[PDB]
RNA sequence: UAAAAU
RNA sequence: AGCUGCUCCCUAGCAUGCUACUACCG
RNA sequence: GCGGUAGUAGCAUGCUAGGGAGCAG
């Protein structure tokens, strides 16, 4: 039944811990800034690996309504951020209005206690409850294939063996056992305590990369949800999508409701599915949909941030810059700003979604919300920053039939996943930049200035304990004058200086496999990781593109062509009536014309010839379908303005600096 | 939101907000109402007001379509058009909208004020949708002149049953009555806790008062009870199913030939299972309830229901009727409140045995083959409605005399209703008969019958075992020295001075008077206890001594006079001024200054 | 159950965590078995323990949701069934 | 909503809303329909009318597609296109279309009224489509007939099931059958409302009739019963699936030498298997039944069904079965109908088990792997696709006589139809060969067999067992005592009771009667249980009983005649007044006082 | 004027 | 059965803007 | 013969809304 341990914390601190000469805080709530709460829940973290794990989570309290017992959660037991009591419970009320049913609807509490002890021996992760009396198995089904399209692609010599392009993305089928086994992966999420002095400066730098930007909270009225139809969480997906709920609710329900968040925490349950799509790895993709409580509140917290980071171009953050009308090429030249001998590299993360431990998505989110200063108060935020956790972080997961925890990692769908993983992606980037830089013979660095700089840098970071900015604003400087780094979420492309990058000046790539090691708990072989010495020929890949310096014109210009066999894939393997007959699809075509256009200009053969193949196939469709309507009726349309779509030079359109 | 209009049922959107309960209206009958009354304000999915803030004229016949608003004539901008014209509104379907014109009526009780007889006499006397709105509106009439009411302050607590509870001033104090079952409160400080339920009622003397708690939560000198309050649900079901007939019994399995004394019983029984319902009249004591269960018995195998309203008749009927029955029963009657104890024998919630029994806002959706309701001379439209909304069963029967006594409702000021009105199947009862009359009697003796059915009877109920010394010592009454407003009629109680003593073997009574202060003068003057119409309903004291009060029909109050009279075992005293009244309880005639 | 309402008033404040409430409480057990030597090492035999409480076995399906008794659940038996059974078993006094 | 010519099978969007049944067309055809026949309201994605309101010309053929919609002549559109032209009508694909000429005999068709043989002679012999198309208007015309009867009402009631009704004046009054059903409405002002289901039967005398109900509903005086109408679904499996052969027997598997009484069959039982179908002419129920029993042992893992129309046939049918079969068995045959009981053994609804017999229009939509329809001599296209459509197996049996008894099909007044039409597969057994044949009685007295042969037969049988115990009383026939139309004529039975008692131990007979009435009075003045000729034509029995009505057509048909005699194994004895046919019939007559 | 339908 | 981001296509509607010719006054 | 107020149809822009489809993480 214990469930404070307190003293408990303190007492282990100081037996170890005894002369960290700095105050600690058993319940972050105690803090003062945000850099005390990481240095609170980085302590907490290796803590709490000795309580037993079935005292975690919900704080639940029986309580009355209209002379009728329920049970509603009033607080929470964070393996990081300790005790937290909800701050306006109400015992003993006579009705319940609409936010307070939803609230009490979308907790695990009355759910979970009533439902059926389980105990499942497929995972280790620990599982929690069940709520019917028979586990359901769901599977994929395999996709539909266009025959018509493949016989034609046969007929104008494509596929004869030997040929370079071939068949290789298709609608992998999974069997009864891939939800558990997939969701089952988490088991490489460990509990990990991150140097704690070297980050409370890492994110100073991260931070400096955030500076032109703007947010804070927004009224109801002023959110923004572009396409209103998307499942709707657990168990609202029992009544209907979001336009129901978004509806029902008043300006004012909204708004109460968020108010209500910035006092309280409202602990949820996220859904598992199974992706359903083309791919080239038989291992199958899931996704986590959110509840709608969670959600409904974090848009109207982020979504001015965001904003401010979708619509800004230049940014090392790349996000929402679109690639077409020659804004590729734009972005690949500012990412070469001016480095003195330029080379350029990428890596991936394996599993980057999983392996993410907990300490870094707090600096996250804490990174985030830095910019709140004023649209909120102090404890408003850290209220905040704890049902964000709470909802994405160790809540519990619906898979099958059956509520889990999930021990930590990054939920692949919540609001802000898409930023939060490039802030994550930054932080990692300058934590091998500063291990690679300390970590070099100081005698052998022949350039004075360097010298004093990584000197003056181990004592800002070791030695003094107050914030510097001079020396962070110098040294954002310095990165951006020898790392120049162009990211996404989680994708990244690195333009670097060759000579110093000998001389472990800057990162390397080894730095990057000692940092995912020791503070990331995975390994990421050089089999991924890919460097390049000739800038004449783009980065190797970046977000599954490659890159190609192609005279347009007068002008050299670079341009992204796709993976050919990608393309012929969605053209032969679809979901039943969609290209089948796709006498009626043409669209389809069009666009993956356009997403294919580049390999026109290739210097390799059968590539254009995918793009001509193309062509006539939009041909021959149109052709085709007007002798049926003629049939159909007796008289051939009016006006069908459909030529245009194959002949080349709208195509070419899309790539050219006006519009 | 939508429905269909009380009066024509056609399909609207609108609600006359000035109307209390805010039914639905059909755009022409809507317009009627507002044409016609005061009802000046009618709302549909939105309210109906000039939007130009600081305006806030109202009224439909002043208001102008906006472009995509409100607007007052002042206010309404250049393209405004009003709302109401064509003798008709805008609202929606104002194509198929057929009205009608029976707005007279209905504007009537749109207006009534139920304080008056003429306004229940139209009630029970209207179509079906009328007698439902009436009754919801008389019942939020009630539910707010309740709320009129305030808390209190506890002086101290005196004992479990002894309470010292001073009422708050500027305020109209709830009174002594079961009904008044009030919400306590414990203050920390700090504490809006309700302790649970405590009401109150006059006892063997005042100021002290008795005070029954559902739960025994011991008060102190610092509680504070608010009078607990709530929201009338509306009502879907009428009053009752249209009856029906059958050329057999449906489903019913009757019994063989066990416990045939109910053999004149049975005679009645399948004529149950002939038509969907059927009524029943019946002095209490009588065939009354019995005749029920050995119906239960003589359809052994069969899902029933009984129910009440008062706590006290529910006892009364489970009591008696687990005598013949398994037990295997059900009467799973409170869940949590019944500010008294009440059934006594299995479980809360499953609904398990083929005989529940219990009260009216006590039963949940349930069904039966068949639900019975005795108590019917005291229950309301609105509670048959309440009852066929929550059972639904194949047959219902109904059971009682409107000889008895009604519910309270209070607002009766001038006049009194007639059992003739006191409900939909009453008013049938006593407008085409009860289709089956009952007999006879048991308990009481002869001669506590033989008089009193020359009085509400025919000479109808026979009893026997008349003795003993059941007469009339008909005293004219004394001055009227009332201490509060219920009359003292010390002078009347003064036939009994010389008489607490020349009864050695009667020192067994129990007195009652209509007037309870009556009763409370009387603890006063007192060596024998008290027991008043009002906590009756199923029990007998061997001894009681009738004693009247004011000439006025409170005291000879045949209904509650009558009920006074077949509580009982052996004697009774009645001493009433009494110019004609006792020429039909005929005893032996006796006076007060004389001894015989 | 009025045993729910014990422990809540074991608490010192009436505040309990989540994970615990069905563990002690339930009325009933249901176990996700992969493989026969793994069920060999549980719920083997037809009552078992589990969580500090004695549990008794009774009615088992299979992933085809279909019956299967005790019986069949052999070593050399087990490659004949949909093989990752679901075990439903009750709380023994 | 588009589909194929009902004659040349191309793709089209029309149906000739003034023909009945509304069947897809071709475009030449449709011109053609229209252009030949009274026949002109055409349906197409919409209908065709002039779209300028209160123009109401809709023959097609003046109308003009204006824009988008269409206008009569003279509130055309400045611009338009004359919609019937060019020898054809515009629609969907007309320019695809091909058009044949079968469009005469199908005007003939659409236009007829089944009145005289022709039409169905044709009806019999056109295009396997178009004879479906055929019975599909066939059966919704004798539903559409049906309608025209009269209603009746209530006059007064006299006992739960004794009643006296009302007729309409002047109104085809249809029969008291176990075939009708009547919706039963009241009326209270307002109120039509249905009461339940009522079927109907003469009682003891007029006009108290008897009547079986849905409900113990009480009856009243405002009542009245409608026939319930019907109706009729499309079709569009074959009648028969084409015919074929194999090189092998595949799909079944014979036993050993079990059961050698059936051993010259098994020829037949091979090339059964050898084909895809076939059928067998024999006389009355010989090997008839016989012969498909003993295949479905032969196979013995074979999943087989049986099915007929006459309840009596599969009924007598699974007893046989019965009589030799693993049980392992069942007849699910009849849901909540079987106005006459039927089965008694097992299930009406699994589906799983081996051998099942049910009635064809109560069948399931299942797979089999052989199935053998019975009792083809009285069926008609309509049901052999309807058997077609919802099962589905590899080896089909049909098994009758040709000389039996067809299909009522009572609209048919004018002539007679050659046997060799009742449907198509009595044109194959008539037409090229039975395929496989039988000549040999094993159930009837030899007597009565010469006495057959004599007659329809070519003189082509042989049997065995004669005496004894048989005559023909050329008994005058008394009055018809015809209730309606359908006969009775109690002083038949006026000898009758001549052998209602001089009967030694023709005790157990069945009775057996033209018509259903006389047959009902018999069942009144007992002597045993009877039945009627068509409900025969499946059972043998050792003594049979027969009365006939007057001379009349249907009488006198030398078939009923034929089938009714043919059902007995040692005992008979029919009475017609008889002009010529004792002098046909070869047994021992009498006179009203000689029966011994 | 003879059979006879989730 | 998710969170975003870009892109194409179709449709409606509003308003603008503009064009001109047709009607009133200057 | 010009200027201001009313129509028409056309054109351009844009903004909203609605709907379909594809790609990237
Ligand atoms: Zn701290
Ligand atoms: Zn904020
Ligand atoms: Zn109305
Ligand atoms: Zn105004
Ligand atoms: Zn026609
Ligand atoms: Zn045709
Ligand atoms: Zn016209």
């Amino acid at each position: 039944l214990k469930y404070d341990f307190t003293e408990e914390r303190l007492k282990l601190f100081d037996r170890y811990f005894k002369y960290w000469d700095q105050t600690y805080h058993p319940n972050c709530v105690n803090c003062l800034d945000d850099r005390c709460i990481l240095h609170c829940a980085n302590f907490n973290v290796l803590f709490s690996t000795v309580f037993p794990p079935t005292s975690f989570g919900p704080l639940v309290r029986k309580i009355f309504v209209d002379g009728v017992p329920f049970v509603v959660s009033t607080g929470y037991h964070f393996r990081e951020l300790g005790v937290v009591h909800n701050q306006d419970v109400n015992l003993h009320s006579s009705r319940l209005s609409f936010k307070e049913l939803l609230v009490y609807a979308a907790d695990p509490a009355m759910h979970a206690a009533s439902g059926n002890l389980l105990l499942d021996k497929r995972t280790t992760c620990f599982s929690v409850a069940a709520l019917t009396n028979n586990v359901a198995f769901q599977t994929v089904k395999p996709g539909n294939f266009n025959k018509d399209f493949y016989d034609f692609a046969v007929s104008k010599g494509f596929f004869k063996e030997g040929s370079s392009v071939e068949l290789k993305h298709f609608f992998f089928a999974q069997d009864g056992n891939a939800a558990i086994s997939d969701y089952d992966y988490y088991r490489y999420n460990l509990p990990t305590m991150c140097d704690i002095r070297q980050l409370l400066f890492v994110v100073e730098v991260v931070d400096k990369y955030f500076d032109c930007y703007d947010g804070g909270c927004i009224n109801a009225n002023q959110v923004i949800v572009n396409n209103l139809d998307k499942s709707a969480g657990f168990p609202f997906n029992k009544w209907g999508k979001a336009r129901l709920y978004y509806d029902s609710m008043s300006y004012e329900d909204q708004d109460a409701l968020f108010a209500y968040t910035k006092r309280n925490v409202i602990p949820t349950i996220t859904q598992m599915n199974l992706k359903y799509a083309i791919s080239a790895k038989n291992r199958a993709r899931t996704v986590a949909g959110v509840s709608i409580c969670s959600t409904m509140t974090n848009r109207q917290f982020h979504q001015k941030l965001l904003k401010s980071i979708a619509a800004t171009r230049g940014a090392t953050v790349v996000i929402g810059t679109s690639k077409f009308y020659g804004g590729w090429h734009n972005m690949l030249k500012t990412v070469y700003s001016d480095v003195e001998n330029p080379h350029l590299m990428g890596w991936d993360y394996p599993k980057c979604d999983r392996a993410m431990p907990n300490m870094l998505r707090i600096m996250a989110s804490l990174v985030l919300a830095r910019k709140h200063t004023t649209c909120c108060s102090l404890s408003h935020r850290f209220y905040r920053l704890a049902n964000e956790c709470a909802q994405v972080l160790s809540e519990m997961v619906m898979c099958g039939g059956s509520l889990y925890v999930k021990p930590g990692g990054t939920s692949s769908g919540d609001a802000t996943t898409a930023y939060a993983n490039s802030v994550f992606n930054i932080c990692q980037a300058v934590t091998a930049n500063v291990n690679a830089l300390l970590s070099t013979d100081g005698n052998k660095i022949a350039d004075k200035y360097v010298r004093n700089l990584q000197h003056r840098l181990y004592e800002c970071l070791y030695r003094n304990r107050d914030v510097d900015t001079d020396f962070v604003n110098e040294f954002y400087a310095y990165l951006r004058k020898h790392f120049s780094m162009m990211i996404l979420s989680d994708d990244a492309v690195v333009c670097f200086n060759s000579t110093y990058a000998s001389q472990g000046l800057v990162a390397s790539i080894k730095n990057f496999k000692s940092v995912l090691y020791y503070q990331n708990n995975v390994f990421m072989s050089e089999a991924k990781c890919w460097t390049e010495t000739d800038l004449t020929k783009g980065p190797h890949e970046f977000c599954s593109q490659h890159t190609m310096l192609v005279k347009q014109g007068d002008d050299y210009v670079y341009l992204p062509y796709p993976d050919p066999s990608r393309i012929l894939g969605a053209g032969c393997f679809v979901d039943d009536i969609v290209k089948t007959d796709g006498t009626l699809m043409i669209e389809r075509f069009v666009s993956l014309a356009i997403d294919a256009y580049p390999l026109t200009k290739h210097p390799n053969q059968e590539y254009a010839d995918v793009f001509h193949l193309y062509l006539q196939y939009i041909r021959k469709l149109h052709d085709e379908l007007t002798g049926h309507m003629l049939d159909m009726y007796s008289v051939m349309l009016t006006n069908n303005n459909t030529s245009r779509y194959w002949e080349p030079e709208f195509y070419e359109a899309m790539y050219t600096p006006h519009t | 939101a939508v429905g269909a209009c009380v009066l024509c049922n056609s399909q609207t959107s609108l609600r006359c907000g000035a109307c209390i309960r805010r039914p639905f209206l059909c755009c022409k009958c809507c317009y009627d109402h507002v044409i016609s009354t005061s009802h000046k304000l009618v709302l549909s999915v939105n309210p109906y007001v000039c939007n130009a803030p600081g305006c806030d004229v109202t009224d439909v016949t002043q208001l102008y379509l906006g472009g995509m608003s409100y607007y007052c004539k002042s206010h309404k901008p250049p393209i405004s058009f009003p709302l109401c014209a064509n003798g008709q509104v805008f609202g929606l379907y104002k194509n198929t909208c057929v009205g009608s014109d029976n707005v007279t009526d209905f504007n009537a009780i749109a207006t009534c004020d139920w304080t008056n007889a003429g306004d229940y006499i139209l009630a029970n006397t209207c179509t079906e949708r009328l007698k439902l709105f009436a009754a919801e509106t008389l019942k939020a009439t009630e539910e707010t002149f309740k709320l009129s009411y305030g808390i209190a302050t506890v002086r101290e607590v005196l004992s479990d049953r002894e309470l010292h509870l001073s009422w708050e001033v500027g305020k109209p104090r709830p009174p002594l009555n079961r009904n008044y079952v009030f919400t306590g409160y414990r203050v920390t400080k700090n504490s809006k806790v309700q302790i649970g339920e405590y009401t109150f009622e006059k006892g063997d003397y005042g100021d002290a008062v008795v005070y029954r708690g559902t739960t025994t939560y011991k008060l102190n000198v610092g509680d504070y009870f608010v009078l607990t309050s709530h929201t009338v649900m509306p009502l879907s079901a009428p009053t009752l199913v249209p009856q029906e007939h059958y050329v057999r019994i449906t489903g019913l399995y009757p019994t063989l030939n066990i416990s045939d004394e109910f053999s004149s019983n049975v005679a009645n029984y399948q004529k149950v299972g002939m038509q969907k319902y059927s009524t029943l009249q019946g002095p209490p004591g009588t065939g009354k309830s019995h005749f029920a269960i050995g119906l239960a018995l003589y359809y052994p195998s069969a899902r029933i229901v009984y129910t009440a309203c008062s706590h006290a008749a529910v006892d009364a009927l489970c009591e008696k009727a687990l005598k013949y029955l398994p037990i295997d029963k059900c009467s799973r009657i409170i869940p949590a409140r019944a500010r008294v104890e009440c059934f006594d024998k299995f479980k809360v919630n499953s609904t398990l045995e083929q005989y529940v029994f219990c009260t009216v806002n006590a039963l949940p959706e349930t069904t039966a083959d068949i639900v019975v309701f005795d108590e019917i001379s005291m229950a309301t439209n609105y509670d048959l409605s309440v009852v066929n909304a929550r059972l639904r069963a194949k047959h219902y029967v109904y059971i009682g005399d409107p000889a008895q006594l009604p519910a309270p409702r209070t607002l009766l000021t001038k006049g009194t209703l007639e059992p003739e009105y006191f409900n939909s199947v009453c008013r049938l009862m006593k407008t085409i008969g009860p289709d089956m009359f009952l007999g006879t009697c048991r308990r009481c003796p002869a001669e506590i019958v033989d008089t009193v059915s020359a009085l509400v009877y025919d000479n109808k109920l026979k009893a026997h075992k008349d003795k003993s010394a059941q007469c009339f010592k008909m005293f004219y009454k004394g001055v009227i020295t009332h201490d509060v407003s219920s009359a003292i009629n010390r002078p009347q109680i003064g036939v009994v001075r010389e008489f607490l003593t020349r009864n050695p073997a009667w020192r067994k009574a129990v007195f009652i008077s209509p007037y309870n202060s009556q009763n409370a003068v009387a603890s006063k003057i007192l060596g024998l206890p008290t027991q008043t119409v009002d906590s009756s309903q199923g029990s007998e004291y061997d001894y009681v001594i009738f004693t009247q009060t004011t000439e006025t029909a409170h005291s000879c109050n045949v209904n509650r006079f009558n009920v006074a009279i077949t509580r009982a075992k052996v004697g009774i005293l009645c001493i009433m001024s009494d110019r004609d009244l006792y020429d039909k309880l005929q005893f032996t005639s006796l006076e007060i200054p004389r001894r015989n | 159950n009025d045993a729910l309402n014990n422990i809540i008033n074991n608490a010192r404040d009436g505040c309990v965590p989540l994970n615990i409430i069905p563990l002690t409480t339930a009325a009933k057990l249901m176990v996700v078995i992969p493989d026969y030597n793994t069920y060999k090492n549980t719920c083997d035999g037809t009552t078992f323990t589990y969580a500090s409480a004695l549990w008794e076995i009774q009615q088992v399906v299979d992933a085809d949701s279909k019956i299967v008794q005790l019986s069949e659940i052999s070593m050399d038996n087990s490659p004949n069934l949909a093989w990752p059974l679901i075990v439903t078993a009750l709380r023994a006094n």
